[PDB]
C-alpha cells in the first residue's frame, strides 16, 4: 500500500475538498468523529482505504489532506462543520487576507512568506507515509490562491519530491458563477507555470457543472453546494480505483502511462452519466449501454467541447455498481457503429475499462439520486484545446489593452511574464492541432 | 475581520457621513446608543467591518469625524445617533477653511492633521486586518477638499498598501455656495487621481435634478440632497457589511482595469415620489438603475463607455430572474460596453432590503462618461483662471500661480485618458 | 431585439440576408469581434467554432456545420463516398473518382491505372477529367500519362473522376449543362430544397472529338462568359431556369422535371447529408447550426442523375436572391429567433 | 474486439479491450525570482515615499 496525500489550495479547493472527504466517508463506512466500525486492524493497517487514511492508536482514521487558503473564512468552515473532528489544527492552514484574484499576489507576494509553512505541514504528512505515491492538488483557475499559490507550491513540491506524481484537480473559470474579470489573466499565468510540473490535470468547467444542474437536477441557481456534491462525484469516481481493490488506476504512475502519452498535454476529458434528481418520483434504471452510450454525449462533459471533431490518444471507462463485462463490450461495439471516435494513428483503438461493484454512494438529503450502475469515461482528446482557445482569447481582448497588468506589476511581477506565458499556452494549442487535425 | 476606518471630512463630508452612518446603523440593528437590537445573525455577521465592540456589547462606530470648524460637528454630537460615536473621534479647530482649499491643505489643515492621523493610528491599530480607509467629503469647500486629500497623502504615507476609497461631492453652479469651487474642486481631483483606489463620484447636480424632476421635490434642501447620497452608499457598501456569495481589494481589481481611470458612477433604483407603495418588479429595477435619471454622477452614460459595471441587488427576489434582466441589458445596449473586457458587468444579491423597501438596486459603473464631469470643472476653472480671478485668496496662502496651471493640465489629463479608451 | 455580427463580407447571399434582417427592425448588428450575438454570418475558413455557445444568456446560432467540409471538398466527398457504408463504393450517382496526391508529396494512383488499363482494354470510353479545389485549372484529357503528369506539375491534391460523354444535350444548340440545387439545412437538420433551381448551359455546341477546348465541356457561368462566344444566345446568362427547363422535357422528351431528375436530385441530396448527420448534427450541442448548400448534377442522355460537387458556400441566381434570402430568414433564422405560403423549399423527410 | 488482461477480484475487476491495432527550476532559482519581484515592489514603494516626501 502507497500513500497519497491531498492538498486543497483556496476557497474552491477547500470546498471541493469538503465535499470530496465528506462523500470517501460515506464510502468507506467512516463516520464524522473519525471511527471505522468495519476496519478490524486497530490503529494500523496496509488496506486500500488506507492510502487517503493514516489511523491513529484510538481507531481515528484521519484524511492524508491539507487545507490552505489565504483567509480563514472558508476553512473554519472545516473547523466547525460536520467533519471537523476528523481533521487536526495541524493539517488546516489560513492566513489573514487573500490574494484579491491577483495571481501575482498570491504566488510571489504572499506566497514567498507561506510557503515554507504549508512544506512543513505537508512534510508532517509525508514523515506518516511508508511508500508515498504523490499528492492530488484541488484548486481553481480563477483565484488569486487558487492560481497564484498552488504553481508556486507544484514548483516547490517539484524539488521536495522529485520521483512522486502530481496529479491537478482545476476549477476553469465560467462567467456564470464569477464575479471577476481577470480570471483568464490568472488561469493563463498558472497553466504556464505549473504545465511542466503536473503530470496530469482533471479540468472541469463551472459553465458544465452549472448546465448539468439546471438541465439534470432541476435547479433554477445552483450554488457551490450543489456544484461541489456533483464534481466529488466525478472525483470520486476518478480515485476510486486509489481507494479500493482493484487493478486500473492501481497508483498514481498508472494515470499518466493509460492516459498521457505526450507530456503536456496531460488534459483528459471528464464524461459522467447518469445524472438524476433526487426529487423526481421515481427514474428509469438506464442499462450499460445507455449510460456508455452518454458518455460520448457532449451534455455530460465536464468540458464543453466537441469530440467528433477532436483525435482520441487514450480512453478509459471506469465503472460503479451493477455491471459485467459481457455487457461492456456489449455497448462498446454498439457505440463505434454508431459514434464519431477517431484515434491518433501513433495509439491503438482500445478501452481500458474498471469495474467496480460498489455503486455510487449519494450524500443524504443531497441532490443527486442513488442510481444502481454508473460510468465515468476519461479520454484525452484534442477537442479539450477549445477551452484553451476560449480562455487564450480572453486573455488577448485585455492584454491588447494592458487592461488590470499595474495590479500584477504592482505585486512585483513583471509585465514580460504575460507574454511568456501567452507564447506557452500558444505553443500548447499548436501541439493539440499537430496531434488532432490533418 | 476585514475592519475599515472611516473618516468623514468638512460640512459636507459630516452631514453626508452622519446620515450614513443612522442609515446603516438602522440596518445593522444598533440604536443610537450603540446597543443591538436587531432580529436577523446577518446583521452581526460583518458588523466588526465598520463597528468596534465595546464593553457591554456595545458597538461603537470607526469613525473619526474632522473639521476646522466647530459648527457641523457641534449639529452631529447633537443629532440623534450622535452618542454613537466616540467623543474622542471628535478632532476640529476654531479657525475655518473659508471655502479656500490652500487654507485646508496647506495652513490651516496642516495644523490639525498630525493630530487627525494620532486618532487614525488609534483606530488601526485595533484593527485585526485592516481592509483600508473611506473617506466622505465635498471637493468644493476647504476642509474636506483641502485638508481631506491632504489626510489622503499622510495615511497613503503611513499606510502604503491599504485601499483608500473615497465618497467625492462634486460642485455644480446650480447648488453652489462660493464660485472659487471649480477652484477647490480640480485641485482635489488630482490628488484622488494619485492617491485614491476607488472614487465614488457624486453630482450635486445629478441629486438636485433627481430630487426635482423625479422625486418631484419642489424646493430641494442639502437635507434632500443626503438622503440620496445615504441610500446609495448604504447600497455600494452592502457588499462589504452581510454576508453573500469581497474585500476593497477585490473590487478594486475588478472595477480598475487603469490606475488613474478609478472614478465611478453610482446609482441607485427604485427613486419614487409621494404610488410610493407599488411593488417594483425586477425588470423595472433593472431598467431605471441604468437609467441615466438615476444615477448621481450628472453624466449621460450613452456619451462615453463602460469599462466595468457592479450591481447589487437587494431583498428576496428570483436570481434566476435578476440574471435575466442584467444579460438582457448587457444584450440589448452593447455598444456602450467596451468589447476588450469580457464579462465586464457582474451582479450580486442580497437578502436583506434597505428600510422600507421591498427591494433595491445599487449601480456602480466605471463609465468613461464620466469626463464630461470632469470637462465642466475643468471649463469653470478656465473661465476664471485665465483672468486670474479670485487667486488672491490662494496666493495669500502661499499658494503659486505655477500650482494652479499644473492642476489645469493634470485634470485635462486625465480627460484625454478617458477619451482614448471610448475610441 | 436580437442582434448578430458579420464575418464575411464576400457572401452575396447572406449581405442580402442581413440587409433583410435589419429591415426587420428587430435584428441590431453588432461589430464582427463582438461575441455578445445571437447569430453569426460566420466566415469561410477556420470559422471559430469553438467559442461558440459560451455567452451566459445568450442562445448562438451560426451559418455554418462544423464539419460539412466533408461534404464539400473534391477529395473529401471522395474519400467520404467510397469509405461510408451508407453511401457504398458501388455508388450508382456519383462518377467513378480517385484521391491522387502529386508525386512531390491515402493515394489511388494505382487503383485508378487499373481501372484505366480496364477500359483502355475493353473499347470503352475512357475520358476522365482531373481536377481540384485550388482550381479558379482543369484538364480533360483520355491519356492517363498527360492527367497524372498534369496533377504533378501543381502541389495540391487532385481529383480524377470518369467523365460524362454521353450528357444530355439541349436543343436547339446541341450544348451540354448542368444543375444547380440550394439545399437549406436548420438547426434541427430538417433538409429544406429550393423549389427553383437553376441550369448553367454551354453556349458552344458539345464537342466530343476535341477536350482541348473547354469551353463547350465546362458549364461555369465565368467560362462560359469569358472564352464563349454565344454567351446569352439562347436563354439570359446561360441561366435556364425550371419553369422553361420542364417545358422543354416536356416537347422535346414527353416527360418532367419531376418524374425524370428531380426525384433523384432529391434521392441524392438524402443520402449526402443523412450520411454526415451523426457528424455534424448539432441537436445536443451547446450552440446551433444552420447552413446552405450548393449542389451540382449532371444529366446523361439516359435521364440520369451524377452528382459532380457541393458547394459549401454557394451564390444564388440574381433572379432568385429575394426569394431564396428571405426563405433562410424564415426556416433557418426566425425558427430560433421568431419575430413579433406556401413555402418556398421541400422538406425532405428522414429519419433522425 | 479482443479483451486482454482480465483481473478479477472481489471489489471489481478491470480488463482491455482493443478494437484496431496502431499505424526544473532549483530551490536556489525559485528563490531568486520569489527575492527579485521583492526587491521590485520595494523599489516601487521607495519611489512612492520619495513621491510623497518631495
Ligand atoms: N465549483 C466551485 N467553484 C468555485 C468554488 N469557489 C470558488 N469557485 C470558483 O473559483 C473562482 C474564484 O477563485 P477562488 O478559489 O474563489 O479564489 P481563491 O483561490 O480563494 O484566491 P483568492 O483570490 O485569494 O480569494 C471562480 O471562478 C469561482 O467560480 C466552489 O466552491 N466550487
Ligand atoms: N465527370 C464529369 N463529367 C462531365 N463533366 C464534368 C465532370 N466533372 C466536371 N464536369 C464539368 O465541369 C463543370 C463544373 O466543374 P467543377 O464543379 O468540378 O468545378 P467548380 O467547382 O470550380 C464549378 P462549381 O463549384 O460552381 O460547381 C460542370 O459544368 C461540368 O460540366
Ligand atoms: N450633497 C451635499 N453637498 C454639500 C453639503 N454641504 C455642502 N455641500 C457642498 O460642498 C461644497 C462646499 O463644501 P463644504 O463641505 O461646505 O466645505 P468644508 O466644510 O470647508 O469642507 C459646495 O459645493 C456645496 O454644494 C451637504 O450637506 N450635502
Ligand atoms: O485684470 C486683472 N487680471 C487679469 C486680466 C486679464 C487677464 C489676466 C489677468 N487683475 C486686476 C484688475 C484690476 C485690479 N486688480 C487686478
Ligand atoms: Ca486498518
Ligand atoms: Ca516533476
Ligand atoms: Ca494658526
Ligand atoms: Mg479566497
Ligand atoms: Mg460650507
Ligand atoms: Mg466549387
Amino acid at each position: 500500500m502507497r500513500e497519497c496525500i491531498s492538498i486543497h489550495v483556496g476557497q474552491a479547493g477547500v470546498q471541493i475538498g469538503n465535499a470530496c472527504w465528506e462523500l470517501y466517508c460515506l464510502e468507506h463506512g467512516i463516520q464524522p468523529d473519525g471511527q471505522m466500525p468495519s476496519d478490524k486492524t486497530i490503529g494500523g493497517g496496509d488496506d486500500s482505504f488506507n492510502t487517503f487514511f493514516s489511523e491513529t492508536g484510538a481507531g481515528k482514521h484521519v484524511p492524508r489532506a491539507v487545507f490552505v487558503d489565504l483567509e480563514p473564512t472558508v476553512i473554519d468552515e472545516v473547523r466547525t462543520g460536520t467533519y471537523r473532528q476528523l481533521f487536526h489544527p495541524e493539517q488546516l492552514i489560513t492566513g489573514k487576507e487573500d490574494a484579491a484574484n491577483n495571481y501575482a499576489r498570491g504566488h510571489y507576494t504572499i506566497g514567498k512568506e507561506i510557503i515554507d509553512l504549508v512544506l512543513d505541514r505537508i512534510r508532517k504528512l509525508a514523515d506518516q507515509c511508508t511508500g508515498l505515491q504523490g499528492f492530488l492538488v484541488f484548486h481553481s483557475f480563477g483565484g488569486g490562491t487558487g492560481s497564484g499559490f498552488t504553481s508556486l507550491l507544484m514548483e516547490r513540491l517539484s524539488v521536495d519530491y522529485g520521483k512522486k506524481s502530481k496529479l491537478e484537480f482545476s476549477i476553469y473559470p465560467a462567467p456564470q458563477v464569477s464575479t471577476a474579470v481577470v480570471e483568464p489573466y490568472n488561469s493563463i499565468l498558472t497553466t504556464h507555470t505549473t504545465l511542466e510540473h503536473s503530470d496530469c490535470a482533471f479540468m472541469v468547467d463551472n459553465e458544465a457543472i452549472y448546465d448539468i444542474c439546471r438541465r439534470n437536477l432541476d435547479i433554477e441557481r445552483p450554488t457551490y453546494t450543489n456544484l461541489n456534491r456533483l464534481i466529488s462525484q466525478i472525483v470520486s469516481s476518478i480515485t476510486a480505483s486509489l481507494r479500493f481493490d482493484g487493478a486500473l488506476n492501481v497508483d498514481l504512475t498508472e494515470f499518466q502511462t493509460n492516459l498521457v502519452p505526450y507530456p503536456r498535454i496531460h488534459f483528459p476529458l471528464a464524461t459522467y452519466a447518469p445524472v438524476i434528481s433526487a426529487e423526481k418520483a421515481y427514474h428509469e434504471q438506464l442499462s450499460v449501454a445507455e449510460i456508455t452510450n452518454a458518455c460520448f454525449e457532449p451534455a455530460n462533459q465536464m468540458v464543453k467541447c466537441d469530440p467528433r471533431h477532436g483525435k482520441y490518444m487514450a480512453c478509459c471507462l471506469l465503472y460503479r455498481g451493477d455491471v459485467v463485462p459481457k455487457d461492456v463490450n456489449a455497448a462498446i461495439a454498439t457505440i463505434k457503429t454508431k459514434r464519431s471516435i477517431q484515434f491518433v494513428d501513433w495509439c491503438p483503438t482500445g478501452f481500458k475499462v474498471g469495474i467496480n461493484y460498489q455503486p455510487p454512494t449519494v450524500v443524504p438529503g443531497g441532490d443527486l439520486a442513488k442510481v444502481q450502475r454508473a460510468v465515468c469515461m476519461l479520454s484525452n482528446t484534442t477537442a479539450i484545446a477549445e477551452a484553451w482557445a476560449r480562455l487564450d482569447h480572453k486573455f488577448d481582448l485585455m492584454y491588447a489593452k494592458r487592461a488590470f497588468v499595474h495590479w500584477y506589476v504592482g505585486e512585483g511581477m513583471e509585465e514580460g511574464e504575460f507574454s511568456e506565458a501567452r507564447e506557452d499556452m500558444a505553443a500548447l494549442e499548436k501541439d493539440y492541432e499537430e496531434v488532432g487535425v490533418d | 475581520m476585514r475592519e475599515i476606518v472611516h473618516i468623514q471630512a468638512g460640512q459636507c463630508g459630516n452631514q453626508i457621513g452622519a446620515k450614513f452612518w443612522e442609515v446603516i446603523s438602522d440596518e445593522h440593528g444598533i440604536d443610537p446608543t450603540g446597543s443591538y437590537h436587531g432580529d436577523s445573525d446577518l446583521q452581526l455577521e460583518r458588523i466588526n467591518v465598520y463597528y468596534n465592540e465595546a464593553t457591554g456589547n456595545k458597538y461603537v462606530p470607526r469613525a473619526i469625524l474632522v473639521d476646522l470648524e466647530p459648527g457641523t460637528m457641534d449639529s452631529v454630537r447633537s443629532g440623534p445617533f450622535g452618542q454613537i460615536f466616540r467623543p474622542d473621534n471628535f478632532v476640529f479647530g476654531q479657525s475655518g477653511a473659508g471655502n479656500n482649499w490652500a487654507k485646508g491643505h496647506y495652513t490651516e489643515g496642516a495644523e490639525l492633521v498630525d493630530s487627525v492621523l494620532d486618532v487614525v493610528r488609534k483606530e488601526s491599530e485595533s484593527c485585526d486586518c485592516l481592509q483600508g480607509f473611506q473617506l466622505t467629503h465635498s471637493l468644493g469647500g476647504g476642509t474636506g477638499s483641502g485638508m481631506g486629500t491632504l489626510l489622503i497623502s499622510k495615511i497613503r504615507e503611513e499606510y502604503p498598501d491599504r485601499i483608500m476609497n473615497t465618497f467625492s461631492v462634486m460642485p455644480s453652479p446650480k447648488v453652489s455656495d462660493t464660485v472659487v469651487e471649480p477652484y477647490n474642486a480640480t485641485l482635489s481631483v488630482h490628488q484622488l487621481v494619485e492617491n485614491t483606489d476607488e472614487t465614488y463620484c457624486i453630482d450635486n447636480e445629478a441629486l438636485y435634478d433627481i430630487c426635482f424632476r423625479t422625486l418631484k421635490l419642489t424646493t430641494p434642501t442639502y437635507g434632500d440632497l443626503n438622503h440620496l447620497v445615504s441610500a446609495t452608499m448604504s447600497g455600494v457598501t452592502t457588499c462589504l457589511r452581510f454576508p453573500g456569495q469581497a474585500d476593497l481589494r477585490k473590487l478594486a481589481v475588478n472595477m480598475v482595469p487603469f490606475p488613474r481611470l478609478h472614478f465611478f458612477m453610482p446609482g441607485f433604483a427604485p427613486l419614487t415620489s409621494r404610488q410610493q407603495y407599488r411593488a417594483l418588479t425586477v425588470p423595472e429595477l433593472t431598467q431605471q438603475m441604468f437609467d441615466s435619471k438615476n444615477m448621481m454622477a450628472a453624466c449621460d452614460p450613452r456619451h462615453g463607455r463602460y469599462l466595468t459595471v457592479a450591481a447589487i441587488f437587494r431583498g428576496r427576489m428570483s436570481m434566476k430572474e435578476v440574471d435575466e434582466q442584467m444579460l438582457n441589458v448587457q444584450n440589448k445596449n452593447s455598444s456602450y460596453f467596451v468589447e476588450w473586457i469580457p464579462n465586464n458587468v457582474k451582479t450580486a444579491v442580497c437578502d436583506i432590503p434597505p428600510r422600507g423597501l421591498k427591494m433595491s438596486a445599487t449601480f456602480i459603473g466605471n463609465s468613461t462618461a464620466i469626463q464630461e464631469l470632469f470637462k465642466r470643472i475643468s471649463e469653470q476653472f478656465t473661465a476664471m483662471f485665465r483672468r486670474k480671478a479670485f487667486l488672491h485668496w490662494y496666493t495669500g496662502e502661499g499658494m503659486d500661480e505655477m500650482e494652479f496651471t499644473e492642476a489645469e493640465s493634470n485634470m485635462n489629463d486625465l480627460v484625454s485618458e478617458y477619451q482614448q479608451y471610448q475610441d | 431585439m436580437y442582434t448578430f455580427v458579420v464575418r464575411d463580407e464576400n457572401s452575396s447571399v447572406y449581405a442580402e440576408v442581413s440587409r433583410l434582417l435589419l429591415a426587420t427592425g428587430q435584428w441590431k448588428r453588432l461589430r464582427k469581434d463582438n461575441p455578445r450575438f445571437n447569430l453569426m454570418l460566420g466566415e469561410r475558413n477556420r470559422l471559430p467554432f469553438g467559442r461558440l455557445g459560451h455567452e451566459p444568456g445568450l442562445v448562438q446560432l451560426v451559418n455554418y456545420y462544423r464539419g460539412a467540409d466533408k461534404l464539400c471538398r473534391k477529395a473529401s466527398l471522395v474519400k467520404l463516398i467510397k469509405t461510408s457504408p451508407e453511401l457504398s463504393e458501388s455508388c450508382t450517382w456519383f462518377p467513378e473518382s480517385y484521391v491522387i496526391y502529386p508525386t512531390n508529396l491515402t493515394d489511388e494512383r494505382e487503383v485508378f491505372l487499373a481501372a484505366y488499363n480496364r477500359r483502355r482494354e475493353g473499347r470503352e470510353g475512357n475520358v476522365w477529367i482531373a481536377k481540384s479545389s485550388a482550381g479558379a485549372g482543369i484538364l480533360i484529357s483520355s491519356e492517363a500519362s498527360e492527367l497524372l503528369d498534369f496533377i504533378d506539375e501543381q502541389g495540391q491534391v487532385h481529383v480524377i473522376q470518369k467523365y460524362l460523354e454521353k450528357p444530355l444535350l439541349l436543343e436547339p444548340g446541341h450544348r451540354k449543362f448542368d444543375i444547380r440545387s440550394w439545399v437549406l439545412v436548420d438547426h434541427l437538420y430538417n433538409i429544406y430544397l429550393y423549389r427553383e433551381g437553376v441550369l448553367r448551359t454551354s453556349s458552344e455546341p458539345y464537342n466530343s472529338a476535341n477536350f482541348q477546348d473547354k469551353t463547350c465541356h465546362l458549364t461555369n457561368h465565368c467560362i462560359q462568359k469569358e472564352y464563349s462566344k454565344n454567351y446569352g444566345r439562347y436563354e439570359e446568362g446561360n441561366e435556364m431556369f425550371f419553369e422553361e427547363f420542364n417545358q422543354y422535357l416536356m416537347d422535346a422528351l414527353n416527360t418532367t422535371l419531376e418524374n425524370s431528375i428531380l426525384l433523384q436530385i432529391k434521392h441524392i441530396i438524402r443520402s449526402c447529408l443523412m450520411c454526415i448527420e451523426p457528424a455534424i448534427s448539432t441537436k445536443h450541442l451547446h450552440y446551433q447550426s444552420f447552413q446552405l448548400f450548393g449542389f451540382d448534377f449532371m444529366v446523361d442522355e439516359e435521364l440520369k442523375v451524377w452528382l459532380i460537387e457541393v458547394n459549401g458556400a454557394p451564390a444564388c441566381a440574381q433572379k432568385l436572391y429575394a426569394e431564396l434570402c428571405q426563405g433562410i430568414v424564415d426556416v433557418a433564422i426566425s425558427s430560433v429567433f421568431p419575430l413579433a405560403p406556401t413555402s418556398i423549399f421541400i422538406k425532405l423527410h428522414h429519419h433522425h | 474486439m479482443e479483451v486482454i488482461e482480465l483481473n478479477k477480484c472481489t471489489s471489481g475487476q478491470s480488463f482491455e479491450v482493443i478494437l484496431k491495432p496502431p499505424s526544473d527550476p532549483s530551490l536556489e532559482e525559485i528563490q531568486k525570482k520569489l527575492e527579485a519581484a521583492e526587491e521590485r515592489r520595494k523599489y516601487q514603494e521607495a519611489e512612492l515615499l520619495k513621491h510623497l516626501a518631495e
